[PDB]
């Protein structure tokens, strides 16, 4: 380990002596954009520093290389770095081609001090040993795994680096063999950066409900592909809520109050701010449980519609505007009428935030609307850049969506999500008709080469969601055995395909032992095997890691040596 | 005949009979025709059932002639029985319609 909960407030501690000086701005704050988790972290990061009068500065960051091209023009005055969302995966300092005996000053007395810290903020578990273990720049805020289930590569670790006959070689090959176990393992994600920025909030003591409201937000967004997560976050948050929740219940409304509340949440999609027949439609959940995408799924849509005694036109009518009597209806109507089509998981407990007199929104909702301003918000190596710009600037427009005197932007983000989950429907029907993805044995391929609106898919985020519409669908499926799937997007411009190998997921709701045991992500040690070997001008510089631009005439021998590849 | 269908006893026995047809009426393919197009009938909220008369004159026979003798009174006697028979299908569609 190297930062446990309990001394996260030391770490605080260590930034305000090194960098709370008025004078300049010696803290830099390096966050990864295309992360929604990333994101709340930063805002709580900004809001508390803000309190505090700490002059700092964040810096977006879409990939690997931005970050060397940042950390080369770093300057040496700033003694604080905050790396947000990325960095606990790799050799940092072998990355950034640090050497500390250019860093460290006084020496001496056994301890050491460094003239810059590094502090890695992110939640993959593949923790790069020589950061947690062997680098004092390299600080890493641990979130308990490394103090537990690390203690035999940590043996295995200091053996191999304090040692350098028979018995001592064959046992060297067994500790080596203990690390080499450790990587070949795929990236996952134990917990959120929301909530660990939260926990050290609580040690510190600047809890309030806008920074409960974050965690919510950061750990809401980890419910789409880590529902475990979720699931083990979830009673945290509801105990927060319940302890900084005012005793004035049931009070008169007033344009003033902002009550945080544990309420139904059922998992629709946008369900306040669309008509409850397109919440249901829309759904990845009720989608995959229905398969409406084709032809028979509406009819069965319109048949549960009917059979809950809810007319078409009274469905298609906007949230706000349904009848008082069908909409305090709901939960008794789904009690009744949901167990029939197997989807009793729809009814669900979240948080709902009301600002006075602006109407309810849950956490579910204001994820996606963030989701949609980072998406869709606003030869070959220049137009790439541009996008990369464009990515990078949408980060503000997610940022200043959280801002509550902002809501004219959230509303924009809550139209860009309707329309970008409509086009993600439309492009997986398409894909399920014409029957894309080719069944394999080691992955299900599918490539989108031709189409409607395919320069949506170029972002990764997007990409991300089409595959977790398909993901969510196949999971379903009981035949279609566990499998990982890759998608593959050409972008004309630059000619370079987005190949995103994917994980499965067992069905939301079902938990069984093998459950338990999370699914790795194996395609980034694949990846970057085949990338080492036979150059093929592959940009791996993700933060995501299972994610890579390739181009259009080498993706097909890539995909050829990745199948003779057997790393994943 | 119209007083003799406005009898409490042969309305009731009218009405139980025409419940039996739309239940259990089944053409040559063998499926219950009345049952998928009840079927339809709640899922678009269409509010009117088509009911052929030759199946109407094929099974009970004598409830084909009252209906084309005194089709007041048949008609509002068949409308409750469909009307018992979507909410068979669909409980709780008298919301809908």
């Amino acid at each position: 380990m190297y930062y446990g909960i309990s001394q996260f407030s030391e770490a605080y501690n260590k930034i305000l002596r090194n960098s709370s000086s008025h004078s300049s701005c010696q803290l830099v704050i390096f966050v990864s954009c295309l992360n929604i988790d990333a994101l709340c972290a930063t805002k709580m990061l900004s809001l508390l520093f803000k309190k505090q009068l700490v002059q700092s500065q964040i810096v977006p960051i879409f990939g690997y290389s931005e970050l060397r091209r940042h950390y080369s023009q770093l300057d040496d005055n700033i003694n604080s770095l905050l790396l947000v969302g990325f960095g606990g995966v790799i050799d940092l300092e072998a990355f950034l081609e640090i050497d500390p005996q250019e860093y460290v000053i006084d020496t001496d007395s056994g301890e050491q001090s460094f003239r810059r810290d590094i502090y890695v903020l992110d939640a993959h578990r593949p923790w790069n040993l020589d950061n947690i273990f062997g680098s004092q720049i390299i600080q890493c805020f641990d979130d308990g795994t490394v103090d537990d289930t690390l203690g035999e590569q940590k043996e295995a670790y200091y053996k191999l680096l304090e040692l350098d006959r028979k018995q001592r070689k064959k046992q060297i090959h067994e500790y080596e063999g203990v690390l080499e176990e450790y990587y070949s393992q795929g990236t996952t994600v134990v917990n959120s950066i929301s909530a660990q920025i939260y926990s050290l909030l609580s040690a510190i003591g600047e809890t309030n409900l806008s920074n409960l409201w974050l965690n919510i937000l950061g750990t809401t967004s980890l419910d789409i592909a880590y529902a475990q997560v979720y699931n083990r976050l979830y009673p945290l948050l509801q105990d927060e809520v319940k302890r900084l929740t005012p005793s004035s219940r049931n009070s008169v409304k007033t344009p003033d109050t902002l009550t945080l509340n544990i309420q139904p949440d059922y998992y629709l999609f946008l369900l306040r701010h669309s008509s409850l027949y397109d919440s249901f439609y829309y759904s990845n959940y009720v989608n995959a449980k229905l398969s409406l995408w084709n032809e028979n799924g509406k009819k069965r849509l319109h048949k549960m519609f009917a059979r809950m005694g809810i007319p078409l036109s009274t469905a298609q009518e906007t949230w706000l505007y349904m009848d008082h009597s069908i909409k305090r209806e709901l939960g008794i109507i789904f009690d009744k009428n949901l167990d029939r089509y197997g989807l009793q998981d729809i009814i669900r407990d979240g948080f709902v935030r009301t600002l006075g007199y602006r109407g309810s929104i849950s956490a579910s909702e204001f994820v996606e609307a963030l989701t949609a301003l980072l998406e869709v918000g606003n030869n070959s190596a220049q137009k790439l850049t541009n996008l990369r710009k464009r990515w990078v600037s949408n980060f503000w427009l997610s940022w200043d969506a959280l801002d509550d005197r902002k809501v004219e932007l959230l509303n924009r983000g809550i139209q860009l999500a309707q329309d970008l989950q409509r086009a993600i429907f439309n492009t997986g029907v398409a894909i399920l008709e014409k029957k894309l993805i080719k069944h394999l044995r080691i992955y299900r391929l599918c490539v989108l080469q031709d189409g409607p609106d395919l320069d949506l898919y170029r972002n990764p985020l997007t990409l991300l969601r089409l595959g977790n519409w398909l993901i969510e669908c196949c999971a379903e499926s009981e035949d279609k055995q566990l499998l990982p799937m890759v998608l593959a997007s050409i972008d004309e411009n630059t000619d370079t395909y987005l190949v995103a190998g994917l994980t499965p997921r067992y069905p939301r709701g079902l938990d069984t032992i093998h459950t338990k045991k999370p699914i790795l992500n194996n395609f980034s040690m694949a990846f970057q095997q085949i990338t080492a070997e036979t150059d093929a001008k592959v940009r791996i510089d993700n933060f995501e890691s299972s994610i890579i631009e390739i181009r259009r005439e080498d993706l097909s021998p890539f995909l050829e040596k990745l199948t003779l590849s057997g790393l994943l | 005949y119209s007083e003799w269908i406005t009898q409490p006893n042969v309305s009731r026995t009218i009405a139980r009979e025409l419940k039996s047809f739309l239940l259990e009426y089944t053409d040559e393919t063998g499926r219950s025709v009345y049952g998928a197009r009840i079927r339809t009938l709640g899922e678009m909220n269409s509010e009117s059932l088509e009911v052929n008369y030759r199946h109407l004159a094929e099974s009970k026979a004598i409830l084909a002639l009252f209906l084309a003798k005194c089709p007041e009174e048949m008609l509002k006697i068949f409308d409750l029985v469909a009307m018992e028979a979507t909410e068979l299908h669909y409980p709780d569609y008298a919301r809908i319609h």
